[PDB]
């Protein structure tokens, strides 16, 4: 990324798609910002906000892998839990409670939805 | 992994017959810059950052003096990148400690004689008048799009009454300012007298920051004892703005 | 006209009508292998993923199916009466099988290609119209319209047609006039020439108020004149039928001077106009 | 001037022979089924 | 007419009128001169008298 | 917590304001763009080039007529093609002045700007035979009038408002309503004077001497 | 930063603050001489 | 004397007082939440309650979640799409029970997205470890102000998969509410009959 | 228009007034939707003659039908089975643990 | 009474709307930044010569 | 005399209070408070001329009571 910071060559929006689909953790993909940010690359602003859609699906999947190690042992789950099933997290760039703000910036009018 | 099933018929008048969306982006880069008068284009420039810059990345002086727009010399070297600090600047109004609006973030690789020559000293008369617009923009904006509250636009009309008085003051001659000072008073009086009834709190700190008490007086005595300086607050849809719960108590 | 030609095609009617009943009674399994498991559909001699990236319906991929075994059967059959088995081919057997009876058959094959990709376009929708139209059971054109508009598909001029032809059938005049009325203020459509035919159809017989005949000498006029349409032989029919209703010598004269200038503007007479 | 029209001269022979006491010329008649060619709506 | 005058309107033109009189001179007033329906009663006392 | 009033129909609408201070600026086609940005491609529909009601309940009544109409949730403002046409009093005076003089021009179509009184003013026109049809009508800025004509000149011969001046308004009362249906001793069906009633409703003559009311009297055409 | 503005000098118009008045917008009664009837005295009028 | 009959006898004569639309004060939404919690207790039979959460221990989902309250907090003015009243995940199923609004302007509101609701299905799928092969999510909406028996049969169709005569066993007063829709409202109705017609929303 | 429409005070005349709309718009609909005025029996049909032939036709509407259509009474108690099962589970258990 | 609360409804509807389309505004308005970031960026690139 | 002029009854006031007499309620504007006890208030009343058909609002100024 340092070379590729030097150079001034564009990552594409199907590169960092596919980039971050590859981080199976939250603290991995953190890891991948920090480095494109230090290193100075160049990319569009629909990679901008595929990356950080990225970075919001992983902390929502990590906070089922909690929710669920408690319920295994537990046997029930909490009001806490439950409320992690209708919420999820409030601080996001594109929040599930407003499904509009992919519109004007992809080129295809929705999200890029991943699946395991 | 699976090969295709095989296709059996094809004609070509199927393959005959997103840009919607390519439609309605130039649709709205239109109605926002393009089809304005060039007195809401300036302003326009003015408030927001690329509204020139078209999807084709190409102006309307590039088209036709493509020597004079574009960059003489292409360098391969520091390649700034992808902004990660443009959350803090959505409008040019957020950033003016340097000219042409530029961030703190932008200038970092360069010498202090560039950072200099783009300091607040190197400002010029328009940029240093909208610096102090964007002054009292960050205090009395409702969301950062936001240009036409009656807080912002009183004091809008009154540093512009400033701007024409203090160019009155040196050049006592020039008879179309006269003009231009006499609407702008009268507008500054408008907006400020529609402020005082919708919000009042920002009204009374506006009024008692720049020393301006009595800048909402009747001019006549004739026409004062008939209530028609009051009568505007009925005239204009504001006699009954004042919540009475907030200020008094209404039994 | 392609339609008359298929109708009057017993043999390619009566294959239309066996298909249209397999599809009708059963319909066919969208699968993938082993689509060989029944008799109602035997062949002749990663579906859906394929057709939604390169812009293939899935009529036209063969995958061994029932479904594109019936495909097959379909395209067989309707390459016999001279069609293309396209969008522009289904409407023509919709509008030859409706307009014999036929609804739920021809609903049937509208079904069946609709859902093997070939779009329910706005002429389909007017072929399945033809039904009502010839029936003339107003409740089930104006669902249709409403079931074309839920589609997300606005109506053409094809459509307000049928549906004046709907009401013209139930014996309700001025519907058409109404129809006319609201495709020219809310729907934003021009009137082709056939919404005037249609337009003096209705004319001829409303009895719905007093003015019929000065309204359509003005319609005649304003389609002349303003609109710039010149008037065919259809247009000269159902104007001097309306003008040889009225014993006024004015009327008469009228429609005298129009069978005149008919057969001064080329356009010879038939068993119609000396009717 | 639009006073002299064939539109306006075809409207006056057409009051002219509504009254029952003037006898209609051939051309108009001929007229009424041929009108003349307007200029307008193009 | 003011004092002892029963008179509300003008006869055939007003200027314009708002709110209740804007109903009441174009709708609820008197009128004697309607050759159709005389001024109709209050109800129920107008739709026993219809015919 | 205190809240900002909302003043003004432009704010009480909701108006974005995106134009830089100018607070009069034209917001409809930069609207219309941004909420057919809205509407998405759903599938497992879309919406039609009819009109559309933003409530189920603001369907019209007639069976035909709600053939036309669909129901759109927030897509069903702003829609039209035309403007508000410039270069004058009273919408009422310039209704009648453009007509006016499209007539004696010999047009198809005449834009006007549509308000209440306008649109209504029109469907009574409309009714009478004297205006052929319309284009845009739903339209809440401005509708065209496609004129009548018969056999070279117009069918609308005299259009006048019955504000002259352009600013005094009349009222009538069903006594001036009465007298414009016998008008020079004769039965007036012929010149059709057109009255807004208290209840927002824009009728003729005729039916105002039917159901014995008057009300604000806007134009007259014959 | 600073509001040098007094509203002595702006409602006595020093600088000689010019207001352009309206044409012809007095819309008084007194100077009317003419008995208003709604569609005007003559409505219709026709110039041949 | 017949006021003790009624309260000796109906052990649920407040529910039926504000399902048929009484209730002015608080609304039927109270009675709801306990009618649901009755029929999840004659069901699942092993149910602890805690709170605003009813689950059973059986190892098979039978969770009813009392979510918010949907008229405090759909605030006028605000753009958020989606709040619900209930959640009921009853084995692989999932249901958003929502109470719909006075305001016709806020019901396009209320309704939740269909990624909202595919997020909700995989916030599902990630806590309670079932497989998204098979998790359906299904909107559910009530009338605001009543319940009337066509929006019961429903309930007790989707939410708790009984049948009418099941129903009639376990509710006996169910037989005898003859509470329909009041004609009044056709935006309610639209928006009832393009929301409870639709399939079922899979993963 | 008629010219006789345009001078003479006569009540038909009213409806040349109005645009021209659908008559199964107008009138009020039936039980399969639009429907035309004229094909309802007492729409047509003046009343003066609905006494004598008419309810001999209509007959059947009325008085035929199945059995536990004409020999089930409907004015009975449709509410004794939930009673009688709420008093027998009030009753039976008689007793609050 | 009915109808003056339509009115209020109407206009609570009529603010979330522009909220919505704010929210557009301000993901163009990012665009043409970006825009405007790529211009000013290489322009000081040879202004730093 | 002529032009003539005739008192308007139809206005705020009477679309707002109903009264027993003329001039019972009114609405208006303080403009003056230099008495002690007595506020001065401005008032509007309509006056039509039926020759131009149109009403023109004057004003009265009246000594009202604040204990």
């Amino acid at each position: 990324m340092h070379l590729a910071g030097r150079n001034g060559r564009e990552l594409s929006v199907r590169t960092i798609q596919h980039l971050f689909a590859r981080t199976d953790s939250f603290a991995e993909a953190l890891a991948v910002f920090y480095t494109m940010r230090r290193c100075h690359v160049a990319m569009n602003m629909e990679a901008y906000y595929s990356m950080l859609y990225s970075l919001q699906r992983l902390e929502e999947e990590g906070w089922g892998q909690h929710f669920r190690n408690e319920y295994e042992e537990n046997g029930a789950p909490s009001e806490q839990a439950m409320d992690f099933i209708v919420k999820g997290i409030s601080n996001a760039l594109l929040p599930e409670n407003k499904p509009w703000l992919g519109r004007v910036m992809f080129q295809d009018r929705n999200v890029p939805d991943r699946r395991y | 992994a699976m090969e295709h099933p095989a296709i059996w018929l094809w004609y070509p008048w199927r393959m005959n017959p997103h840009m919607p969306q390519r439609r309605a982006l130039k649709n709205v880069h239109g109605a926002v810059f393009n089809d304005l008068t060039p007195v809401q284009k300036k302003r326009q420039e003015q408030m927001l950052y690329g509204v020139n810059i078209p999807e084709t990345r190409q102006m309307k002086f590039e088209e036709q003096h493509p020597l004079l727009a574009g960059a003489l010399r292409k360098l391969e070297g520091q390649p700034k990148g992808f902004p990660f600090w443009y959350r803090k600047y959505p409008t040019r109004r957020h950033a003016y400690e340097y000219r042409f609006s530029i961030p703190v973030e932008m200038l970092d690789g360069y010498n202090d004689d560039v950072k200099k020559a783009l300091s607040k000293g190197m400002m010029s008369i328009q940029e240093k008048q909208f610096a102090q617009e964007a002054m009292y923009m960050e205090r009395y904006a409702e969301h950062d799009f936001d240009t036409t509250s009656p807080a912002v636009l009183a004091v809008k009309r009154a540093l512009k009454c400033r701007v024409l008085r203090n160019h009155l003051l040196t050049n006592p001659h020039n008879n179309i300012i006269k003009t231009v000072l006499a609407n702008t008073e009268r507008k500054l009086n408008h907006a400020l007298r529609r402020l005082r009834k919708v919000d009042f709190k920002k009204y009374w700190e506006i009024i008692r920051d720049h020393d301006v008490q009595d800048i909402l007086q009747p001019p006549n005595l004739v026409t004062y004892r008939q209530g028609s300086y009051w009568k505007y607050d009925w005239n204009a849809g504001l006699a009954i703005s004042t919540n009475l719960a907030d200020v008094m108590d209404p039994r | 006209d392609i339609t008359k030609s298929v109708e009057r095609n017993a043999s390619g009617m009566q294959a239309l009508l066996e298909i249209g009943n397999k599809l009708l009674r059963s319909p066919p399994s969208p699968e993938p292998l082993s689509g060989k498991a029944s008799k109602l559909y035997p062949p002749v001699g990663r579906a859906e993923e394929l057709s939604a990236k390169y812009n293939v319906p899935m009529a036209y991929i063969d995958d061994s199916s029932e479904a594109s075994n019936a495909s097959k059967s379909l395209a067989l059959v309707m390459e016999d009466v001279g069609l293309e088995f396209t969008e522009d081919g289904l409407t023509v057997v919709i509008s030859a099988l409706s307009r014999q009876g036929y609804g739920t058959i021809g609903r049937a094959i509208f079904d069946f290609a609709s859902a093997m990709g070939l779009g329910p376009s706005a002429e389909m929708y007017r072929a399945l119209m033809k039904y009502a139209s010839r029936r003339g059971d107003v409740n089930e054109s104006m669902a249709l319209i409403e079931e074309m508009k839920g589609n997300g598909i606005t109506p053409r001029i094809g459509n307000w047609h049928e549906l004046m032809y709907t009401f013209y059938k139930a014996k309700d005049y001025p519907a058409v006039s109404q129809i006319v009325d609201n495709m020219k203020m809310y729907a934003n459509i021009e009137p082709n020439e056939v919404t005037f035919v249609l337009q003096l159809k209705a004319l001829a017989k409303d009895n719905s108020q007093l003015n019929s005949l000065p309204e359509a000498i003005q319609l005649f006029d304003q389609m002349e004149n303003v609109y710039g349409f010149i008037a065919s032989r259809p247009h000269y029919d159902a104007m001097m039928f309306h003008l040889s209703q009225s014993p006024r010598p004015e009327m008469r004269l009228r429609c005298e001077e129009l069978a005149h200038k008919m057969e001064l503007m080329g356009i010879v007479w038939n068993a119609n106009t000396y009717l | 001037n639009e006073k002299y029209e064939p539109w306006e001269h075809m409207k006056r022979m057409g009051r002219l022979v509504g009254t029952g006491f003037y006898i209609p010329p051939e051309w108009y008649n001929h007229f009424r089924m041929f009108p003349p060619i307007n200029h307008n709506f193009q | 007419g003011g004092p002892g005058s029963p008179v509300r309107g003008p006869g055939y033109y007003a200027p314009p009128m708002e709110g209740e009189h804007q109903r009441g001179y174009t709708a609820e007033w008197r009128d004697l001169r309607n050759p159709m329906r005389p001024p109709e009663f209050p109800t129920p006392w107008e739709r026993k008298y219809r015919q | 917590q205190g809240h900002r009033l909302l003043h003004g129909k432009r704010e009480r609408e909701g108006s974005l304001f995106a134009v830089a201070n100018d607070v009069k600026r034209d917001e409809r086609l930069l609207r219309q763009q941004l909420n057919a940005l809205l509407e998405e491609e759903r599938m497992p529909t879309p919406l039609v080039d009819l009109p559309g009601v933003e409530r189920r309940r603001d369907l019209p009544a007639d069976p035909i007529t709600r053939l036309f109409f669909q129901h759109k949730g927030d897509h069903a403002l702003y829609y039209g093609t035309y403007d508000k046409p410039s270069v004058l009093y009273t919408p009422i005076y310039d209704f009648c002045h453009r007509i006016r003089e499209a007539t004696e021009q010999r047009k198809r179509f005449v834009v006007v700007p549509s308000t209440i009184e306008t649109r209504g003013c029109a469907r009574v026109m409309h009714d009478h035979g004297l205006v052929a049809g319309f284009r845009d009508f739903h339209n809440d800025r401005a509708f065209a009038v496609e004129l009548k004509y018969f056999q070279g000149d117009s069918t609308i011969n005299v259009i006048e408002p019955c504000s002259y001046d352009g600013r005094t308004e009349f009222e009538w009362s069903p006594k001036m309503m009465r007298r414009l249906l016998n008008t020079h001793g004769i039965h007036n069906r012929l010149v059709v004077y057109i009255c807004r009633t208290a209840d927002n409703r824009i009728i003729d003559h005729i039916h105002a001497v039917k159901e014995n009311i008057g009300g604000r009297g806007l134009m007259m055409v014959h | 930063t600073e509001w040098k503005l007094s509203p002595r000098d702006i409602v006595l118009r020093r600088f000689g603050q010019h207001t352009k008045p309206p044409g012809k917008a007095a819309l008084d009664v007194g100077s009317m001489r003419g008995s208003v009837i709604p569609f005007g005295r003559s409505p219709g009028e026709q110039l041949v | 004397e017949l006021v003790a009959h009624i309260v000796r006898n109906y052990s649920q004569i407040d529910i039926i007082y504000d399902f048929l639309g009484f209730n002015y004060s608080e609304g039927y939404r109270s009675s709801l939440r306990r009618y649901m919690e009755y029929l999840q207790c004659k069901t699942a039979e092993n149910v602890r309650a805690s709170g605003r959460l009813v689950t059973g221990d059986k190892g098979e989902h039978n969770i009813l979640f009392d979510y918010c309250v949907s008229r405090e907090s759909l605030v006028s003015g605000d753009s958020c799409q989606g709040i619900i009243d209930f959640l009921y995940i009853n084995g692989n199923d999932v249901t958003l029970i929502i109470i719909a609004s006075d305001n016709p302007w806020l019901r396009n509101r209320q309704l939740p997205h269909r990624r909202q609701m595919e997020g909700i299905a995989r916030r599902v799928c990630f806590v309670l470890g079932i497989p998204p092969s098979e998790v359906r999510i299904r909107n559910l909406l009530l009338p605001p102000t009543y319940l009337d028996k066509g929006s019961i049969v429903r309930l007790n169709d989707i939410v708790f998969r009984l049948s009418n005569e099941q129903s009639n066993l376990l509710i006996p007063w169910l037989t005898n509410y003859n509470k329909e829709l009041d004609p009044k409202d056709v935006d309610y109705t639209a928006l009832a009959k393009t929301t409870n017609e639709e399939e079922w929303l899979t993963l | 228009k008629v010219p006789h429409s345009l001078i003479y005070n006569i009540y038909p005349y009213l409806e040349e007034i109005r645009r021209r709309k659908g008559m199964m718009a107008m009138h009020p609909p039936g039980k399969d939707g639009l429907l035309m005025p004229d094909r309802v029996v007492d729409n047509r049909l003046p009343d003066h003659l609905k006494r004598g032939y008419y309810d001999d036709v209509y007959w059947k509407d009325f008085f035929a039908g199945s059995d536990e259509h004409l020999n089930e009474p409907r004015m009975g108690l449709r509410g004794d089975e939930m009673r009688r099962r709420l008093e027998e589970a009030q009753t039976s258990p008689a007793p609050t643990t | 009474e009915k109808k003056r609360i339509e009115a209020r409804q109407m206009m609570d509807g009529r603010q979330a709307l522009k909220k919505k389309h704010l929210d557009l505004l301000r993901e163009f308005h990012e665009r043409q930044f970006f825009f405007w970031y790529e211009r000013a960026s290489e322009r000081l690139q040879n202004m730093n010569l | 005399q002529r032009p003539r002029r005739m008192p308007w009854p139809y206005d705020l006031t009477s679309l707002i209070f109903n009264q027993p007499r003329q001039g019972s309620d009114k609405i208006g504007y303080v403009v003056g408070t230099s008495m002690l006890k007595t506020a001065v208030v401005a008032t509007n009343h309509m006056v039509y001329y039926p020759k131009f058909n149109q009403r023109v609002s004057r004003t009265k100024r009246f000594f009202a009571h604040d204990e």
